[PDB]
RNA sequence: AGGACCGAACCGACUAAUGUUGAAAAAUUAGCGGAUGACUUGUGGCUGGGGGUGAAAGGCCAAUCAAACCGGGAGAUAGCU
RNA sequence: GCUCGCCGGAAGACCAAGGGUUCCUGUCCAACGUUAAUCGGGGCAGGGUGAGUCGACCCCUAAGGCGAGGCCGAAAGGCGUAGUCGAUGGGAAACAGGUUAAUAUUCCUGUACUUGGUGUUACUGCGAAGGGGGGACGGAGAAGGCUAUGUUGGCCGGGCGACGGUUGUCCCGGUUUAAGCGUGUAGGCUGGUUUUCCAGGCAAAUCCGGAAAAUCAAGGCUGAGGCGUGAUGACGAGGCACUACGGUGCUGAAGCAACAAAUGCCCUGCUUCCAGGAAAAGCCUCUAAGCAUCAGGUAACAUCAAAUCGUACCCCAAACCGACACAGGUGGUCAGGUAGAGAAUACCAAGGCGCUUGAGAGAACUCGGGUGAAGGAACUAGGCAAAAUGGUGCCGUAACUUCGGGAGAAGGCACGCUGAUAUGUAGGUGAGGUCCCUCGCGGAUGGAGCUGAAAUCAGUCGAAGAUACCAGCUGGCUGCAACUGUUUAUUAAAAACACAGCACUGUGCAAACACGAAAGUGGACGUAUACGGUGUGACGCCUGCCCGGUGCCGGAAGGUUAAUU
């Protein structure tokens, strides 16, 4: 069976990366609720 | 031209190993463990400069470091620089 | 002409072809080519607003001359040519300081005729002239509805249009739908009608000829469920219902045009 | 020539047996259909929840769909257990 | 270590994605490993990834994204111009051999190539954000010419056999060599050259386009392979000397020919069809503004530079996606022998494995298989399952039919081996010799050698010759749907959906319609032979009556009737 996580890593930064958070509003307040909740991981980027 | 600081700062250890010290017996080739940011060109020049010998081409690769784990703690250790620098068969450092 | 295929597969029983010996078999006229990428029916925020749309095979753009303003050089048929574009074939015409054009073909037309514009054209077909300098009476095809705007009425395989009667600024026209309207009387128009009359009697024979040129299935209403379509539901085939669009507005008989700005050149309605 | 024919790769899933705290939260074995096409497949892109997309089964939209998921209103309300 | 077994269009070998040290060495066996473990993809320590030419980066763009001003929107924001990003596509350049425990087109040896910067010299009209050319493009089919590769012979080295025979028509092994440079072949395309002129290519143009003359007919472009060189080199069976038994050193024969042959190459070709088949840059060329014995351009030579990042290892898998060392999934490349149409199948090669619990026993019963007296569907909801049929050539084949089909209808006969025709035939390939010429990778003749079906006749063995694997059951009547397709991922594949065809209906272009507070966008760079909606569903013969009800279309005299006043 194919399974539905089928990894790529540019598909991956270009949804869920820094600067695709970045460029919008709400993205940019997902950033500022994680920095809030203290993770040490903000992003898939690291 | 580099100035002689950087020059003084790019090149960090000789690098001890079997594989170094058939280079340098065998192709006239020492390995240096260098500055993470050093170019080919800024080593030869430290090389001819701190060294004084002729150098005739430097080959260089970046070593990962190893993930580790020390009383079930997880640690990475630094990448680093190594460059195989070769002298023009009459030097012998 | 016309050819019907053998049916030596049920695929070709019915398929009827309509092949032009006199088309040109190499390739188009680079030039005058460009690119134009398929739509899927999808508009810019990227959701269907045509349905059954998509797919087929890939096609390049002709730049097709509809304004035909480059008045009083003569020019000569070269070759006629296939245009995936559009139903009509198309010429490529060479003017006599060497430009090349594509143009309609209209009927009759053959490599090595002549054809001019201007108001000072002879009537013959392939000319284009203001409709004020054009006899009434004749057909013409490719109408311009605003003068240096392009031609834009009867432009399709086999159609005309009739100059009906011309007072003072406006002439009016008989629409191969039937209707008649006013245009300017400055307006330009090519005389006789569109070529490759035949298209119509073409039959496609399968469906896989239908999706080679970029139409999709069409699900009837009556076969959804209601929350899809308003014709949707049953236990069996049930209708009991007033014909509606997708939308919920009657499709039999209901008219749908209201335009009045533009309700004062519509002389009769088709009808 | 062909939405032609027989048949591997490839794409499917008609029958039977097994399995059913499985080798597997949909498979295996033996047969089975298409196999130049309305085919199939890689990479990238677009359509966002009363919305999409649907050769239409209320199908599919991350093992979730007659209205996804996550957080909030929120200790919703519960003449019921 | 010897034997046995399994895979071999993979269970071998590479690349991409994805993973990230799992790679190699030393050491340890608590936990992990479905058992033990001295072993490990486990723990601990050390080592290991070398590039001008490979990839990324870089130049150029597709879909698409973002988007200065702009247009639009309560705000947030939406769309979009100039631009700027975005590969899955276009763009310069390297091969062979050797070497490490672990890297190698990167290191070493040998032989190459590309782009750019400086400098000298010799000539010289250079110049773009503009023009033109080019890049630059479909499906199918058919050959012809080749190569990879294989087979056989020759050649070279070795052998003379555990048991009858084996100095020969005998056995075993080897017989390899690249990029580059020169030649420009099979073949494909295209007439060439010189003047004069011009409403075209936003301006100009000597370039492209067009027109008119003159002259010559061979000129140009592209092009696999071969041959020569690279190479007196490297490699090379084996032998000799060490071995600290893993391996190290030294030396080194032959290294040819014929035939067969791709799905690879010529070929982005050729032929044909309709469904009519990217863009931009690199590149060539033309000039404008401008510059002007300057700059710049062309050529040769000399010299310098080519940075940075990736490079280990897995990669049909124990390392990726499935919670697992999970019978699942995962794109691309390579492609040997015998038989075979074949990438099916059987047995094998190169290479890789025996699937991380065993040992016994030989009950019922369960699972997967083999055979079965007589009967032969009596079973059962139902021939479910099983059994059976199965190849090639030839003979022969009904109703019905839309004239194609039905049809592989049905049914039948031949089939191994040996010899002869013919010491190997028809055919294919083709050396030497001979003869010509525009002289060469040339043309004609010529047939040595090699390869080689199919058939007929005779004989011969078995129960059986398509002997294994592989490989249609057939016929008759009828419902439904014309057909190929599609569908309920995971209990429904169908008579359901779609379909070509038919009809009604809307729509005159700023179209109807759809998405959208809007701007806009799709429809469509389309224009009634077009586009949307609805129903029906190939084709044949057809499609009767009802306008009372409910819709829709038309009318506008009268009655009733809103805001307003
Ligand atoms: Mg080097
Ligand atoms: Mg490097
Ligand atoms: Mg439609
Ligand atoms: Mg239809
Ligand atoms: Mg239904
Ligand atoms: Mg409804
Ligand atoms: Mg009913
Ligand atoms: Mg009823
Ligand atoms: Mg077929
Ligand atoms: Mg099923
Ligand atoms: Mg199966
Ligand atoms: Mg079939
Ligand atoms: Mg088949
Ligand atoms: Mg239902
Ligand atoms: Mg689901
Ligand atoms: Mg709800
Ligand atoms: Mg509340
Ligand atoms: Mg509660
Ligand atoms: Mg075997
Ligand atoms: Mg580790
Ligand atoms: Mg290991
Ligand atoms: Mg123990
Ligand atoms: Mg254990
Ligand atoms: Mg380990
Ligand atoms: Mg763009
Ligand atoms: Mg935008
Ligand atoms: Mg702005
Ligand atoms: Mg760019
Ligand atoms: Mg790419
Ligand atoms: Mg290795
Ligand atoms: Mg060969
Ligand atoms: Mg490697
Ligand atoms: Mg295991
Ligand atoms: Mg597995
Ligand atoms: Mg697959
Ligand atoms: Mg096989
Ligand atoms: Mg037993
Ligand atoms: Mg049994
Ligand atoms: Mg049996
Ligand atoms: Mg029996
Ligand atoms: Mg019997
Ligand atoms: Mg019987
Ligand atoms: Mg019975
Ligand atoms: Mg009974
Ligand atoms: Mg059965
Ligand atoms: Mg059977
Ligand atoms: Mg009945
Ligand atoms: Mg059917
Ligand atoms: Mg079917
Ligand atoms: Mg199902
Ligand atoms: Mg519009
Ligand atoms: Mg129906
Ligand atoms: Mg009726």
């Amino acid at each position: 069976m194919k399974r539905t996580f089928q990894p790529s890593v540019l598909k991956r930064n270009r949804s869920h990366g820094f600067r695709a958070r970045m460029a919008t509003k709400n993205g940019r307040q997902v950033l500022a609720r994680r920095r809030a909740k203290g993770r040490a991981r903000l992003t898939v980027s690291k | 031209m580099i100035r002689e600081e950087r020059l003084l700062k790019v090149l960090r250890a000789p690098h001890v190993s079997e594989k170094a010290s058939t280079a340098m017996e065998k192709s006239n080739t020492i390995v240096l463990k260098v500055a993470k940011d050093a170019t080919k060109a800024e080593i030869k020049a430290a090389v001819q400069k701190l060294f004084e010998v002729e150098v005739e081409v430097v080959n260089t690769l970046v070593v990962k470091g190893k993930v580790k784990r020390h009383g079930q703690r997880i640690g990475r250790r630094s990448d680093w620089k190594k460059a195989y620098v070769t002298l023009k068969e009459g030097q012998n450092l | 002409a016309v050819v019907k295929c053998k049916p030596t597969s049920p695929g070709r029983r019915h398929v009827v072809k309509v092949v032009n010996p006199e088309l040109h078999k190499g390739k188009p006229f680079a030039p005058l080519l460009e690119k134009n990428s398929k739509s899927g029916g999808r508009n810019n925020n990227g959701r269907i607003t045509t349905r059954h749309i998509g797919g087929g095979h890939k096609q390049a753009y002709r730049i097709v001359d509809f304004k035909r303003n480059k008045d009083g050089i003569p020019a000569v048929v070269e070759r006629l040519e296939y245009d995936p574009n559009r139903s009509a074939n198309i010429a490529l015409v060479l003017y006599k300081d060497g430009e090349r054009r594509y143009i309609l073909a209209p009927k009759g037309l053959k490599a090595g005729d002549q054809i001019q514009s201007g108001v000072d054209a002879a009537i013959k077909p392939g000319n284009t002239l203001p409709m004020r300098n054009i006899p009434v009476g004749s057909t013409v095809h490719n109408v311009e509805m605003k003068p240096g705007k392009g031609g834009q009425l009867a432009r399709s395989a086999g159609t005309y249009v009739q100059i009906v009667a011309r007072d003072g600024a406006y002439v009016t026209l008989r629409l191969r739908s039937g209707e008649m309207r006013k245009v300017e009387a400055d307006c330009r128009a090519t005389l006789g009608e569109v070529g490759n009359a035949e298209h119509m009697l073409r039959v496609l024979g399968k469906a896989g000829a239908a999706r080679w040129r970029g139409v999709r299935p069409t699900v009837r209403g009556t076969a959804m469920n209601p929350v899809d379509h308003p014709h949707g539901g049953g236990e069996g085939r049930n209708f009991g219902k007033h014909p509606v669009t997708p939308w919920g507005v009657q499709t039999k008989g209901k008219k749908t045009r209201s335009n009045k700005r533009t309700d004062k050149f519509i002389v009769r309605r088709r009808s």
